[PDB]
């Protein structure tokens, strides 16, 4: 056991990674296994292994070997394993390995071999395993291989072989495993595999086969046959006639178009059959005889009907995937006692009968999403066993049965917009994950179960308004706005006199505000009616016309009020100019027409969401201001940008008129009261519009997150706050209202 | 203080993947242990198995959820270790949690929940009634199962939101009062 | 990081050289990559153009395997026959005890 | 949405009892998984270890908290699976929780927290900075450890 070679008592010497440049010397004459891999031997001199007559295993991996003398391996009459992978050999050393009369395993992979001499492998009468993959071979070495009748395993992968000639393996009767993956094989002659009667595994993955390899019919003992990642498109009838013992076929990642109907018949040992993308197949494959199938997969085809005897033939079937087809009617699944997973999504099933799923005692996962199911029998799931996952999402469901569903863990029904009824929570004891078309169906299950969509603050379950403080505040706003708006309207329009533009505009803002008051009253009345049970009313309210009407009223009132404020401020500025410009303003008819135009614009703005779908149904409040949508965000940002532009326009107009206004001009002039009133109105309106605008801008900025209840409460408390506030300033701060009320009192007393 | 227990059953597929079936349960976190969340392989365990001080016969891996089924005190006139002692010993033997079935002995509820100054770092849960019998059926019927005790923090923390609601209500009321005081002041000044 | 192109201290090697095998070594709680010229016992090399990876010999009763379903040598007490391990040599074949495989 | 990860260490005393040392950590619950509390034995998994579709090599017991350290994206120009796919595969292989070390891949948080309509039933956590290096040191130094993700 001379240094630097490690040595144990089993006659095995290890010298890997010692940086040797030649074979080590001084070792025991009785060495049986020598390992000199990972060394730096770039050449083997003549008779370099004359000191190891009893050698049996030799390794030269990773040595950058380039030239081997013909007599280098002389005297190795007991060599059994010789490895030469990961080197710089460019031709197979036929002369050197001629004397190895007892070799059984030879490795030549990961080299730069390009040509095999015709006389190679002579004398290797005991060879069993041959490695030749990862080289630069361009053709099958038929003649050199013909000298190895005892070969059992041969690999030629990762080469540059283009085609296989006829009778390339006429000898090699005892061959069992042949590998040819990652080659460039495109053409196989009809009798290329003749003589391989004992072959069991054939590998042809990652090749360029265009047509089906008909030559495989001369392999009666085939068990595995893989040609996936190829260019095979059509598999003709009786393709596997000559291989009755097939177990697995690898044919995925292929441009498959059509499959013969009787291609996969008999084949009594086939275990799995997965075919995808066979878009030209119309009938279910004729699987008579195939009784050992444990998994079926036929997706992307035009299959329309499932044969009835599918469960009678495939006794041991475990998984059945038949998605992406044109299946309309389902057969009776009785007898598929071993069936566990069924996938039928993206089909055209329009109903489920009572007996469709009878006898599936082992069913665990069932998929039926993206179908046209409009009716499910009430007892359709009575006979199920440990069913854990059910999926009926994206269908035309109107009611959902619940018997026998106690064992469910995950259930999906998202997309069934026609499903309005509420699921009973007592029939889903073990349910853990749920999905429903509307969040209001999730209220019953939560025991305050990860269900979606979440019943957030914007979609309440018990109380529409929420806290009692918010309810009281909204009630107070409603009553104050209603009563004060009637008072102001009656006072302003109860005198049959000429109405100046200021008084007309104040009354017009008041009547506009009356509709926001009506909207708040609708909110409080709906909340009071649905006190504690809003979950039942939520779906009917949102999908019904009531939400549309309330949202239209709110939007119309807000926009009409804003535009009326714009026109009133413009009129005030114009009249202020005209006071010393002409002394007489004659724009009454024009201002009336402009007010009508503003009202019609508000009406069209309110009616715009009606044509769109789902804009008004985001929240039970029926306001466009969302919790985050892609269309509603656009509509709201357009509206709020218009409002902010309006606000800055009125602000700059008011600052301009204040700058042009002289300080002493406000001492006793009557219009001073009106201009102060308009200033206060714009003050409160612009102040109270900021929170809604900033919360609608909030989801555009990801750096700030607000819990839903905050925006819900501030919108409930601030959107109609100007509604109640605006007439209060007019009634309690405008001296003109005093004389107007006195005139109305005199008129009432006279009548 | 409510405890939610999930019992998971494994089925090792030949390919190597796992299929799970979870059974819900409800218990109550005892005051003798922290109200944390735990998880570990379920290990059935006789009440008298903790009596022996020779632990060499019970070398389990760390992180096993213990399940103990108590019995009538009549058949055990002299319990060598109290229920709290049993929980402590089980935790010392590497149990990540202890689940007691106190349906047979209801006094164990008040024995665990009595005022004690020595809580355990791992949760101690007690179950009774139909839940206890269901858990017992699963543990003595299935071979191996994994328990997942979830603390499930209580109803949504509406504290700060409620303070904001009161802030808004107070702001509205103060605004109303300010407007009223301003109006009466102006009335007095004009009068 | 022996025979490695991109190495890390936690994951070991992440990409071996061109003609080398990438074997994932499981050391208790720690897993990391490794590059070897030949797959260890119980594994078979699978050449591929993007990377060569070791895979476990799925054939039962096997120590060293040429491929997925071909065993070069089984453990003691089992007989080699067409790359299959048999506790006894089937009909028409007699056991050979000296070097442990079936013979005619 | 922050996650508190506790690392526990064992030493089986001859008498039979166990003594535990605990070490704190801090991660973030990724949106790709539910924000539940998990616990199990820590098992580091190579990023390329989730590529293989033959799981027969690595049949682990249910309830292992997997720790995966992602590598820099230029070192993996073509990935077999996205980070979400890797986490889903790990959950398939019986993992009760998945922890990603995203110090070298700052975009992993981006493709994890991104809007996905198929959240995983088990929590997915990512760590970075001092916590990540401390966790990796614990992984590659101690023989065995058990993680306790809390919420
Ligand atoms: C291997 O030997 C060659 C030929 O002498 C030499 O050029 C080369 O540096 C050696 N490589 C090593 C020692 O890694
Ligand atoms: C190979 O087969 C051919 C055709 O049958 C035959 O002529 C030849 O002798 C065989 N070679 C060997 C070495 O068995
Ligand atoms: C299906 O296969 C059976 C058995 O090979 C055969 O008798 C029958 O004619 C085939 N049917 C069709 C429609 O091809
Ligand atoms: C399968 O082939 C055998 C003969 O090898 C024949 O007896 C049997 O009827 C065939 N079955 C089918 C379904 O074609």
């Amino acid at each position: 056991c001379a240094a630097p070679c490690s040595c144990d008592g089993d006659r095995r010497v290890d010298c890997s990674g010692k940086g040797l440049t030649a074979v080590p010397e001084g070792l025991s004459a009785f060495t049986q296994a020598l390992d000199i891999s990972m060394n730096n031997i770039t050449q083997l001199p003549e008779d370099a292994f004359k000191n190891f007559p009893f050698l049996e295993e030799l390794q030269l991996a990773g040595n950058d070997l380039s030239f081997i003398h013909p007599k280098a391996l002389s005297g190795l009459k007991e060599l059994k394993v010789l490895t030469l992978q990961n080197n710089q050999l460019k031709t197979v050393p036929s002369e050197a390995i001629r004397g190895l009369s007892a070799l059984q395993s030879l490795r030549l992979d990961a080299n730069h071999i390009t040509s095999v001499p015709e006389d190679s492998f002579e004398g290797l009468v005991q060879l069993r395993h041959l490695w030749l993959d990862d080289n630069s071979l361009t053709e099958v070495p038929v003649h050199p291989l013909s000298n190895l009748p005892t070969l059992q395993a041969l690999t030629l992968a990762l080469n540059k072989i283009s085609s296989i000639p006829d009778f390339a393996f006429t000898n090699l009767s005892s061959l069992v495993v042949l590998h040819l993956h990652n080659n460039k094989i495109r053409s196989l002659s009809q009798h290329c595999f003749d003589g391989l009667d004992n072959l069991e595994t054939l590998d042809l993955n990652y090749n360029n086969l265009g047509e089906f390899p008909q030559a495989i019919k001369a392999l009666p003992s085939l068990k595995e046959l893989g040609f996936h990642s190829n260019s095979i498109s059509v598999i003709p009838d009786g393709a596997f006639d000559g291989n009755p013992l097939l177990r697995t076929i690898h044919l995925y990642d292929n441009p498959l178009s059509f499959v013969g109907n009787s291609a996969f018949h008999n084949l009594s040992d086939l275990h799995s059959l997965v075919i995808r993308g066979a878009s030209m197949v119309q009938q279910f494959p004729n699987l008579t005889g195939t009784v050992h199938l444990e998994s079926l997969t036929l997706t992307g085809t035009k299959i329309s009907s499932i044969p009835n005897n599918l469960c009678q033939e495939q006794k041991m079937l475990r998984t059945l995937d038949l998605s992406y087809n044109n299946i309309r009617d389902l057969p009776s699944f009785n007898g598929c006692h071993a069936l566990e997973e069924i996938s039928l999504q993206r089909n055209q099933i329009y109903q489920i009968k009572e007996g469709t799923f009878q006898g599936l005692i082992s069913l665990r996962i069932l998929d039926l999403s993206r179908n046209l199911i409009h009716e499910i029998h009430s007892r359709a799931f009575a006979t199920l066993g440990p069913i854990t996952n059910l999926d009926v999402s994206f269908n035309e469901l109107t009611s959902f049965p619940t018997e026998g569903l106690n064992g469910l863990n995950q259930l999906k029904l998202v997309g069934n917009f026609k499903l309005k009824e509420a699921l009973a929570a007592k029939d889903f004891v073990n349910l853990r994950s749920l999905s429903v078309p509307y969040a209001y169906q999730c209220c019953a299950f939560w025991g305050c179960i990860h269900c979606t969509p979440s019943t957030g603050a914007f979609k309440p379950c018990e109380y529409l308004l929420g806290s009692w403080m918010i309810r009281l505040t909204v009630w107070f706003i409603f009553l104050v706005a209603l009563f004060f708006n009637l008072l102001v309207i009656l006072t302003t329009f109860a005198s049959c006199t000429s109405l100046p533009s200021s008084k007309l505009f104040i009354g017009l803002i008041s009547v506009s505000n009356l509709f926001m008051g009506i909207y708040t009253g609708i909110l409080t009345f709906l909340d009071a009616v649905s006190w504690g049970r809003f979950a039942e009313f939520g779906i009917w309210w949102e999908t019904g016309s009531g939400c549309k009407v309330a949202g239209f009223l709110a939007v119309f009132s807000s926009e009409s009020a804003i535009f009326l404020l714009m026109l009133a401020t413009v009129e005030r500025s114009l009249s202020a100019k005209d006071i010393m410009k002409n002394g007489k303003s004659n724009h009454l008819k024009q201002f009336r027409v402009a007010a009508l135009l503003a009202f019609l614009g508000a009406t069209v703005a309110g009616c715009f969401p009606l044509f769109h779908r789902g804009e008004y149904s985001a929240s039970p409040l029926c306001l466009p201001f969302p919790t985050g949508e892609t269309p509603s965000l656009g509509f709201t940002v357009t509206l709020v940008l218009l409002n902010s532009l309006a606000f800055l326009l009125m602000a700059v107009i008011y600052t301009k008129l204040y700058c042009n206004l002289e300080k002493e001009d406000l001492s006793e002039n009557s219009q001073s009261s009106m201009i102060k009133h308009v200033a206060w109105l714009i003050f409160t309106n612009c102040i109270f519009f900021c929170p809604v605008a900033f919360f609608s801008f909030a989801p555009l900025i990801t750096a700030i997150s607000i819990s839903p209840e905050i925006m819900k409460s501030v919108t409930l408390i601030f959107f109609p706050l100007p509604a109640c506030l605006n007439p209060v300033l007019y009634v309690f701060f405008n001296p003109k209202f005093k004389e107007d009320w006195k005139l109305l009192k005199r008129r009432v007393t006279k009548k | 203080e409510t405890a939610f227990v999930e019992v998971v059953l494994f089925e090792s597929s030949p390919s190597g993947d796992y299929t799970t079936y979870t059974t819900g349960l409800t218990g109550r976190f005892s005051r003798a242990g922290a109200t944390l969340s735990a998880e570990g392989e379920i290990v059935q365990m006789h009440p008298l198995g903790l009596c022996n001080n020779n632990d060499e016969e019970d070398l389990y891996e760390y992180g096993w959820v213990g399940v103990v089924k108590l019995e009538q005190p009549e058949l055990d006139p002299k319990p060598c270790l109290t229920v709290l002692g049993k929980a402590k010993r089980a935790v010392q033997r590497g149990a990540t949690a202890v689940i007691f079935d106190v349906s047979e002995n209801p006094e164990a509820i008040d024995q665990l929940n009595q005022g004690s100054e020595d809580p355990l770092k791992r949760p101690v849960v007690y179950v009774k009634g139909a839940d206890a019998i269901k858990l017992m059926n699963i543990v003595n019927k299935q071979k191996v199962a994994r328990a997942r005790i979830q603390h499930r923090p209580p109803r949504q923390p509406t504290e700060y939101f409620d303070m904001g609601i009161f802030l808004a209500f107070f702001v509205v009321v103060s605004l109303v009062c300010l407007i009223l005081l301003v109006k009466i002041k102006l009335k007095q000044r004009r009068s | 990081c022996k025979g490695c192109l991109s190495c890390s201290k936690d994951n070991g090697c992440s990409r071996c050289q061109q003609k080398l095998f990438f074997f994932l070594r499981r050391e208790g709680m720690r897993q990391y990559g490794e590059c070897l010229h030949s797959c260890p016992s119980g594994y078979y090399g699978h050449r591929a153009p993007d990377m060569n990876r070791c895979a476990r010999c799925r054939i039962e009763n096997c120590d060293s395997c040429f491929s997925k379903d071909f065993c070069t040598k089984c453990k003691v007490g089992f007989y080699l026959h067409r790359g299959r391990c048999f506790d006894e040599c089937p009909d028409g074949f007699a056991p050979l005890e000296e070097t442990m495989e079936c013979v005619e």
